[PDB]
């Protein structure tokens, strides 16, 4: 029975140690996910939050019929 | 048997089903060349093969 | 009319022994209800119950429970020859242990 | 005799090939997690000379 | 473990293109079938769990579990196969649909490896069950048994949801093993002890805690037959083993929290059992001998000691067998004389011999005979229990001798006594019942040959 | 919100030129395989709605259905991975250019933590 | 009217929403609404009758009370920064002003009372345009300037929504009224996450439209107004009651169904934030949109009605003109959920 | 291309069809009156499409095949069983009304869809504008309940509000005695049990009311017995009128279309009859309902759409 | 912030209240409607004429522009109430009361 229908329990301990990885690395990658979301949205120095200011190519920098702009 | 002859064709619209099977087999062949153009280019900027 | 519906009046019990003496009481079909009987009993009876039961018997030791006996021999055996206390109070050696170097 | 007694009962292999399908996909699935096969502390064991995997 | 998932997946089509009658041949041979497959889950360690793939994993408490699923879901066909002879083939095959819909989900919410995706399957049982009682049932009250079901479900497990993803949120993640090995203790705060009840309330809702426990008797007596064996089988063991895995995480809060939940399943105990003795209808006697039966594996699981847990796994196994039979017994009845009152059809056994023979077993089993699973079962909670109250044994004796009680006046009343001289229409026992109850009662025989496969993880 | 303005971004794109760095979704994707289940679905719908034969009424029309959905899942699966990337990639920069913020705590022993124990009885 | 009139005024409409959507001015935003509604008064009037009128005058009546507050908040922001572009809104008082107008115009509670009514008062194909294309603009604009936006009078009113469609559907017959109802409980759940996270907020939107989209759909094949009227369908399209009762069941939120997706994103997301009781409550809350969802179920697909005589003759015709896509809807409407990560290309 | 929108903006107009020779027409006539045959001369001599007046089974012979369904899974009712027994307490009598109501509508919708089709003109032998006379007469004998009267008047009027008059109104007039005289002759066995104020009710409601609310809108041409069989006179009768009093004259391209998409799609002609309104004579249980709509399934081409029923001989299914 | 600010708002405000409260005729109503089309005119034209932005003395014709069709909407609709009922009363309105 053992041989037709199972394996031995190395291959069970080896896919747990790999699968316990692969969770540990996700749950800590969730947590680091969310502390850099809040420091982003906080100060607004990352890629993300970046909220659209106006452009400065719509200024027109040209003699304005008055000296003093 | 019917009164009236149902103006769905008693035989296949080949009109539409040549259309129908036209943009079927269009869509795969696309989808199977822009599948090997992808897997290229992304081998090429990747430095695999 | 005294009445709400046009409706259907309630049927009566068709009892499947009266055309099938021999019934089975699977199918209205003769040929279908012996064959559904058969079916049944040899699949569960036959093949889930009895050979089930059998492989469920013979099952490997995966549980290790041979193996957790032979180890307890063996260590009862070493522990009493050299004049041991057979078992340990601290599952882990306290060396290993780093206690809080005072709580006052 | 074989055309209409397969188009009867071409439906009783679904199952059993349903069930082959998944031992396949569980030995796809299986072959995923092999990033620490042979490398365990407990069960690390040198190979053989005339094998290359310890379990499949 | 798709080996298990793909074949229940393939009985959806091969039901809907089997031929109008071959489709109950097909659906009982194939899911004998798949049942004989998951029979091989069984062989499990020692130390670990079997963890298939990333998302699949399966131990000692949830293999019994798919087991009873997979070997339920033939005797359902079975049991349906005889009230449905008169329906279209295409709502035969709806309805055979719904079954196997039921199995697939139950099959991987015992699976299911992370907390989200055994809820998502834990809450999708509820459409198909909703859909046969509220679709297949007979009387006017199965609409009015389906909202209780639905609702009472729904109000619980919705801050079961909000909790999970609080969780989530908070560690990191919601995986089992993860869950399991990076656990800490929870502190004795509001917040704690609000979390504490959004996990607990949902699994107490489904046992259902004797409070909460109205939408039962409703539900069971309202269904269709393979609609209360599914609900009494397997669909109330879904919060014994939600609590059985999210308690790790809830300790240390637990010793001062399950005070008043262990006083309601005790004290319900007691009240439910003495219900029986005052049931004039045979499926409500059932479903409350159900509701004390959960009662105790309540406790069992509150109290958390390796016999709690033994205990608790072993009663699960031993009621779902016990309570699906019974109602299996009574269904007999019901098509025998269309009336559930218990005193209408009396002195059953002087007609029908062997069916007598059935219920004195399934009674004898209902009581916790020995040696007996149930008793196993019972037996080992009333160990820890002991242990952690030597009052215990006051109220859990009460309950055995009430339930001795309500068991045996169900045996008698059904069944000794005159015949009532008016019915006339009662003919000899199928083949079919006396195949569906041998294949209740040999399980359970043959596993009280072997009981460590139905004793859990703690063995 | 979070990732509505970014520097770099072509507006109404669906796909940048930055995303074929990326390993194209293999054909035989079970998501891909899900999106070809739902047309089928959708084609066995249409011929139940319209009164004709489920199964077999039209199989140019179902395999157009098909292929349909397989045609749009293929490209949603490729822009689902790009942002995802793009996602790990910023954190990962932000994660790196503030070390302040990210430091990397002492590593203790379970031997030298004390634990309080909580006993069950 | 005439087809031609018909398709313009339809495109009318499409376009005044597409101006919302691509301007970058608030006076071209305005001139978006006020276009989408100009051409919008009269589909509702397409078949004309005294109700069709009351829906149009009242529809109107509310949406250029909304378009009078929006141009004033508009017009005070001006005055606080000379800015004409749509950003995060300088000046608090114009953003409350605009943040009720906007509600207004999507029927948010306490400005909910419009919408049953207009509804009811319309046809199928109106009340169908009506709950799905028209919340697109008002929800886009809040989108854009979802920074600003004050919490605490958005999730009021979002709450109240919520509340509001919830009981208000309990009581009602009239399929067009619960319609409407479950309209605004739906527009409740949108407009709770807006200040967090507006990818879910879009994808809500895109999972209520296509759930309302088939549910008109197959409203408009089995011509039916009414519960009574659709307790008929079982005798004559047995199929398209029961693609109606799994419709009803993903609208209620249970899992697996489509459903369900959007409650549980938005519920993880507010978690994110503290945020604990808010969607403890929207979710006890939909339980009551869940509980009118299954009195429609039990009344038109798990139970049978009585039917009448006339029906045999019914029973020999087929529908005529099958509307495109009823198909689709009903898949994504239902089949969706194990593709949920897919919601990452919607940022 | 089926009619509908697209149809319409790009050419199809249905005023450049209209011939003036359309006159859709509409015999009126008591019980046992030469009303058939005189509409049959007249559609034969005009040129215009007959349509022989609207039984039981008529929508039976314009769907699948024109043969006739069992009385069972169509009608459920019998004009027998109303001359045996008028007060039968099953509700055959407003059953039957009802059934009768729906097949004139139907009919006429086919007719208006014809006339606006192909231009052709039409002759029809009654109308729904006419058919309150049987319900009249079974409310004043006592056949029928004052609800019964109540649900015709909802439906018709939710109903009939929707469609144009007929251009003419031609009613043969034969007196009392001798309509009795003819039934007496005929040899139906169960006519001849009709009794004299039964045909009294007709007349008088036909008198009294279809003719006075026809001539504000219609050309109304009453005749006699002995004028009738001389149809020629009929015929030159009407290429003599001035269709000028009608709403006919007032409609444009835009309610021609309006009407056209109404008089195709019969489900939406036929949807206002089946009300719910619960009448024990026309309501069914949801037992016999379900028992008769799945014998109805059952019939050799019902099953399906009408080109994909394999067992009455379509072919090609699975490239359709 | 001046005076007349205070007077233009003020103004608007008014209107705003006048239209929110009915009273009989739906005249008055649109009446008011269109102060507060008056009262937006008025206001923008002020903060455009005062701050030297030239661009922008355009958009108060386009508010006009929007404000009559608003107007003639209104009319139409109060057209074809008063032909429905005979006067222009909003207590008729109320047929989708249930
Ligand atoms: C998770 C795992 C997978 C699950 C996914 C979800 C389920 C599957 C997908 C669902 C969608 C697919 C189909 C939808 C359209 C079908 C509609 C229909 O009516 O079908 C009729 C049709 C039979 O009709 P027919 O033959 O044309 O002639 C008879 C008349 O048409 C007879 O016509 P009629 O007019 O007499 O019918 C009347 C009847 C008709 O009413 C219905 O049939 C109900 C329609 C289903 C609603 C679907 C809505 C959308 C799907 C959502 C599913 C939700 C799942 C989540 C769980 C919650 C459950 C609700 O209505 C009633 O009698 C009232 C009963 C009221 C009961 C209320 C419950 C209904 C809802 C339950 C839905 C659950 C899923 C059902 C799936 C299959 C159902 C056919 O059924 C089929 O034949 C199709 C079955 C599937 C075909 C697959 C076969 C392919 C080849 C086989 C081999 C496989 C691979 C081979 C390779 C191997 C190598 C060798
Ligand atoms: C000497 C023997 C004396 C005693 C006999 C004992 C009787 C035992 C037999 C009963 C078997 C119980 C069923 C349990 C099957 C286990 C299924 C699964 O776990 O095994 C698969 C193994 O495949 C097996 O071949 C399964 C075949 C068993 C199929 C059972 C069908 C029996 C039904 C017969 C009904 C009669 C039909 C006639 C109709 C009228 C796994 O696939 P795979 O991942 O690769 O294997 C991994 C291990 N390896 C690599 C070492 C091989
Ligand atoms: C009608 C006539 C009645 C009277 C006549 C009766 C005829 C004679 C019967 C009397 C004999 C009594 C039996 C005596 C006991 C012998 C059997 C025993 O030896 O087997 C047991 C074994 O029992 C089996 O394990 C029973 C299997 C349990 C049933 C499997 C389930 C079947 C599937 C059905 C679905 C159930 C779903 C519920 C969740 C599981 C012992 O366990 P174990 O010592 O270790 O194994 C021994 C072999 N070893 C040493 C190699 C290990
Ligand atoms: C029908 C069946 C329904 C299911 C029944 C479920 C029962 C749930 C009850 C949960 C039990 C524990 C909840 C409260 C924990 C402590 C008990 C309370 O007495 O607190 C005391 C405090 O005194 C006061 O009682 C405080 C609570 C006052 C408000 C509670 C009154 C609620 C009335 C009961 C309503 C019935 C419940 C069902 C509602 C539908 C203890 O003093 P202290 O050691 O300092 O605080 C310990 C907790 N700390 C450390 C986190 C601060
Ligand atoms: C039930 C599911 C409902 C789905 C709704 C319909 C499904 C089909 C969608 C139609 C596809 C065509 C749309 C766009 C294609 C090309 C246009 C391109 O430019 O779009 C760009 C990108 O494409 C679209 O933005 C994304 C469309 C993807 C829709 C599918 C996601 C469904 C949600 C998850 C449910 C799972 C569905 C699985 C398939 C049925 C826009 O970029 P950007 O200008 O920067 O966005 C501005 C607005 N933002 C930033 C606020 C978002
Ligand atoms: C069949 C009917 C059964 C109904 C039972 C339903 C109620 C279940 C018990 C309460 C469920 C709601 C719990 C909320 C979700 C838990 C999340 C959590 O615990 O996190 C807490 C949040 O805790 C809360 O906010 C709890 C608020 C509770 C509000 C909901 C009221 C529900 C009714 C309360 C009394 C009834 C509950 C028991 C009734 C039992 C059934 C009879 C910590 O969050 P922070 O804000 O960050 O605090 C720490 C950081 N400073
Ligand atoms: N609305 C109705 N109600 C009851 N009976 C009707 C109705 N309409 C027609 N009939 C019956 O149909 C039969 C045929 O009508 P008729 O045209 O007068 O005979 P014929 O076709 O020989 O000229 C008559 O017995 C008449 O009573």
């Amino acid at each position: 029975i053992a041989r037709t229908f199972y394996d031995g329990p190395e291959k069970n301990y080896e896919k747990t140690m790999a699968i316990l990885q692969i969770e540990a690395e996700k749950a800590e990658l969730r947590l680091k996910e969310l502390e850099v979301r809040r420091l982003m949205r906080a100060r607004g120095d990352g890629p993300w939050y970046q909220y659209p200011t106006i452009d400065k190519a719509l200024i027109d920098h040209s003699p304005k019929t008055t000296p003093d702009n | 048997k019917f009164y009236i002859r149902e103006p769905p064709h008693g035989s296949p619209d080949w009109l539409k089903v040549g259309l129908t099977l036209g943009t079927s087999v269009f869509l795969w062949i696309y989808l199977i060349k822009q599948h090997k153009e992808d897997v290229l280019e992304y081998k090429r900027r990747n430095g695999l093969e | 009319p005294t009445i709400r519906l046009q409706e259907d009046p309630d049927p009566e019990d068709e009892n499947l022994y009266e055309k099938n003496p021999d019934s089975h009481g699977y199918d209205k079909d003769p040929i279908v209800d012996l064959w559904n009987m058969r079916v049944v009993f040899f699949f569960g009876f036959s093949i889930v119950l009895v050979l089930g039961s059998t492989f469920v018997a013979y099952l490997p030791d995966y549980r290790m429970q041979e193996w957790a006996r032979r180890e307890a021999e063996r260590l009862v055996k070493y522990r009493e020859a050299n004049g041991l206390p057979l078992m340990e109070s601290n599952c882990f050696d306290p060396n290993k242990i780093q206690l809080p170097e005072d709580e006052d | 005799n074989v055309l209409q007694i397969v188009r009867d009962h071409w439906v009783h292999i679904l199952v059993p090939v349903g069930f082959v399908f998944g031992c396949y996909l569980d030995r796809r699935s299986d072959e995923k997690l092999t990033a620490f096969r042979n490398k365990s502390l407990l069960f690390k064991r040198e190979l053989r000379p005339n094998e290359e995997v310890t379990w499949k | 473990m798709l080996k298990i998932i793909i074949p229940t997946t393939m009985l959806l089509p091969m039901t809907w293109m089997s031929k109008h009658n071959m489709i109950w041949i097909n659906a009982t041979v194939h899911s004998l079938l798949i049942s004989l497959i998951s029979l091989s889950l069984l062989n499990q360690l020692g130390e670990n769990s079997l963890n298939f793939s990333l998302t699949f994993f399966s131990d000692s408490l949830s293999a019994p579990l798919l087991v009873l699923t997979t070997w339920l879901l033939p005797l359902m066909l079975m049991a349906s196969q005889s009230h449905l002879s008169k329906e279209t083939t295409t709502r035969k095959k709806l309805y055979i649909t719904m079954l196997i819909l039921l199995q697939l989900f139950l099959i991987m919410t015992f699976t299911a490896t992370e907390l989200i995706l055994f809820y998502i399957l834990f809450e999708a049982t509820l459409v198909p069950t909703l859909i046969i009682i509220t679709r297949w049932g007979n009387q006017t009250e199965r609409l009015n048994a389906g909202l209780y079901f639905l609702f009472y479900t729904l109000a619980g497990s919705l801050p079961l949801l909000v909790a999970l993803v609080y969780i989530q949120n908070t560690t990191g993640s919601l995986n089992f093993l993860i869950i399991h090995y990076w656990s800490h203790p929870l502190s004795n705060s509001w917040s704690n002890i609000f979390m504490w009840l959004a996990c607990i309330m949902a699994f107490m809702v489904k046992m259902p805690l004797y409070g909460l426990h109205l939408w039962l008797p409703k539900a069971h007596v309202e269904a269709p037959i393979a609609g209360s064996m599914v609900l009494a089988a397997v669909l109330l063991k879904l919060g014994g083993y939600g609590m059985m895995r999210i308690t790790t995480i809830l300790n240390p809060l637990t010793n001062y929290m399950a005070y008043p939940f262990l006083m309601l399943s005790m004290w319900g105990m007691i009240m439910t059992s003495s219900i029986c003795l005052r049931q004039t209808d045979l499926k409500s006697l059932i479903a409350y001998s159900s509701v004390s039966h959960m009662a105790l594996v309540i406790v069992a699981i509150m109290i958390q000691t390796p016999w709690s847990f033994m205990g608790a796994t072993a009663l699960m196994i031993a009621h779902g067998l016990t309570s699906s039979m019974l109602f299996c017994l009574a269904n007999t009845n019901y098509e025998r004389v269309h009336s559930r009152t218990m005193i209408l059809a009396r002195g059953l056994q002087t007609l029908l011999p062997l069916m007598a023979t059935w219920w004195l077993v399934a009674s004898l089993t209902n009581l916790a005979l020995p040696p007996s699973i149930n008793l196993i079962g019972e037996l080992f909670i009333i160990t820890a229990s002991f242990s952690w109250s030597n009052i215990t044994i006051i109220l859990m004796g009460m309950n055995m001798m009430i339930t001795a009680l309500y068991s045996l006046y169900m045996l008698i009343t059904t069944q000794r006594g005159k015949y009532t001289h008016h019915i006339n229409n009662i003919k000899p026992s199928f083949t079919r019942e006396n195949a569906l109850m041998a294949l209740h009662i040999l399980p359970l025989l043959l596993l009280t040959l072997n009981p460590k496969m139905i004793l859990g993880p703690l063995y | 919100t979070m990732m509505s303005g970014r520097p770099g971004r072509v507006p109404l794109q669906f796909l940048p030129n930055e995303a074929r760095s990326l390993p194209p979704p293999k054909l035989t994707d079970p998501r891909l395989v899900y999106m070809g289940f739902l047309g089928y679905c959708s084609g066995l719908i249409d011929n139940a709605i319209r009164r004709r034969p489920v199964v077999s009424a039209g199989l140019h029309r179902q395999l157009l259905y098909v292929t349909s959905f397989v045609f749009f899942g293929y490209y949603l699966l490729k822009r689902q991975d790009y942002m995802y990337a793009l996602r790990d990639h910023d954190m990962f920069a932000y994660v790196k250019s503030h070390p302040e913020d990210f430091p990397e705590k002492d590593k203790k022993t379970y031997g030298e933590i004390l634990e309080e124990f909580h006993p069950v009885r | 009217m005439n087809p031609i009139i018909y398709t313009t005024l339809i495109m009318t409409v499409m376009s005044g929403t597409m101006l919302v959507m691509i301007s970058s001015h608030w006076l071209l935003i305005w001139i978006g609404f006020e276009m989408n509604l100009l051409a919008m008064i009269p589909v509702l009037m397409k078949n004309f009758n005294p109700r069709a009128t009351e829906a149009a005058t009242k529809y109107f009546l509310t949406q250029a009370t909304a378009s009078m507050m929006l141009m004033m908040a508009i017009i005070i922001n001006l005055l606080y920064s000379g800015q004409w572009t749509i950003t995060k809104m300088f000046n608090p008082v114009a953003m409350t002003m605009m943040t009720m107008a906007l509600a207004m115009k999507l029927g948010l509670s306490p400005f909910h009372f419009w919408v049953p009514e207009v509804t009811q008062g319309i046809s199928l194909q109106a009340g169908l345009l009506l709950l799905t294309w028209q919340k697109l603009a008002p929800l886009s604009v809040l989108c854009q300037i979802s920074q600003s936006i004050n919490p605490n009078l958005m999730l009021t009113m979002a709450m109240l929504s919520i509340l509001i469609g919830g009981w208000g559907g309990l009581n009602q017959t009239q399929l067009r009224k619960i319609m409407a109802y479950s309209s605004i409980a739906h527009m409740g759940w949108m407009t709770a996450v807006l200040p967090y996270n507006t990818t879910m907020t879009i994808l809500n939107l895109l999972i209520y439209i296509t759930m309302t989209l088939a549910m008109f759909m197959l409203l408009i094949h089995s011509s039916a107004t009414t519960t009574l009227s659709l307790s008929h369908t079982w005798n004559k399209m047995p199929v398209i009651t029961s693609l109606m009762m799994v419709t009803l069941l993903s609208m209620g939120g249970l899992p697996p169904l489509s459903g369900f997706m959007p409650k549980w994103m938005i519920i993880q997301e507010m978690t994110k934030n503290e945020s604990i009781i808010m969607p403890t409550l929207m979710a006890m809350t939909a339980l009551l949109n869940l509980y009118f969802y299954m009195r429609l179920a039990y009344s038109s697909s798990l139970t049978m009605f009585p039917s009448t005589n006339n029906m045999k003759m019914k029973w020999q015709f087929e529908h005529t003109k099958q509307m495109k896509l009823l198909p689709t809807m009903i898949v994504l409407s239902t089949l969706v959920l194990p593709m949920t990560p897919a919601l990452s290309s919607l940022n | 291309l089926q009619y509908g929108p697209l149809a319409f903006v790009l050419g199809e107009r249905t005023t450049r069809k209209l011939t003036e020779t359309s006159k859709v027409i509409t015999v009126d006539g008591n019980i046992c009156s030469g009303k058939g045959r005189l509409a049959r001369e007249i559609a034969e001599k005009l040129g215009l499409r007959h349509f022989p007046e609207a039984g039981i089974h008529y929508a039976d012979s314009t769907t699948g095949d024109g043969k006739p369904l069992d009385v069972q899974l169509s009608g459920n009712c019998s004009l027998e069983k109303f001359y045996d027994d008028p007060k039968s307490n099953d509700g055959n009598s407003y059953r039957l009304q009802s059934w009768l109501y729906a097949s004139r509508l139907l009919q006429y919708a086919d007719a208006l869809e014809h006339l606006l089709s192909t231009g052709q003109g039409v002759v029809l032998e009654r109308s729904i504008y006419s058919d309150f006379v049987f319900l009249e007469a079974m409310y004043r004998q006592g056949f029928i309940r004052k609800q019964c009267v109540e649900h015709y008047n909802e439906v018709k009027k939710v109903t009939a509000c929707e469609y144009l008059p007929p251009h003419v109104v031609v009613y043969v007039d034969v007196p009392v005695p001798e309509i009795q005289s003819r039934i007496q002759k005929k040899g139906n066995p169960h006519e001849m049990k009709i009794t004299a104020a039964y045909l009294q009710d007709i007349e008088n409601a036909y008198k009294k009311t279809f003719l006075p609310e026809m001539s504000e809108k219609c050309e109304v041409l009453q005749y006699s017995a002995r004028e009738a069989e001389d149809a020629e006179k009929v015929v030159e009768d009407i290429e003599y009128l001035k269709c000028d009093k009608g709403p006919w004259p007032d409609q444009d391209d835009r309610t021609f279309h309006r009407l056209r998409m109404l008089v195709q799609n019969k489900l939406e002609v036929l949807n206002y009859t089946t009300i719910p309104v619960y009448l024990p004579e026309i309501t069914i249980g949801a037992h016999q309902s379900d028992r008769v709509f799945q014998k109805f399934t059952e019939l050799p081409g019902r099953k399906y759409s009408p080109g994909y029923n394999e067992d009455v001989g379509d072919k090609w299914i699975w490239l359709k | 912030m001046p005076l007349v600010y205070m007077n233009i708002i003020m103004a608007f405000a008014i209107a705003l209240a006048g239209l929110l409260m009915y009273r009989s005729h739906l005249m008055s109503s649109l009446l008011c409607l269109e102060g507060m089309m008056l009262s937006l005119f008025i206001m923008s034209t002020l903060i455009i004429l005062n701050t030297h932005f030239t661009l922008a003395n355009m958009m108060p014709i386009i508010l006009l522009v929007f404000a009559a069709c608003e107007a003639a909407l209104g009319l139409s609709l109060l057209v074809m109430v008063s032909n429905t009922y005979g006067t222009d009363y909003v207590q008729n309105l109320n047929l989708l009361q249930c």
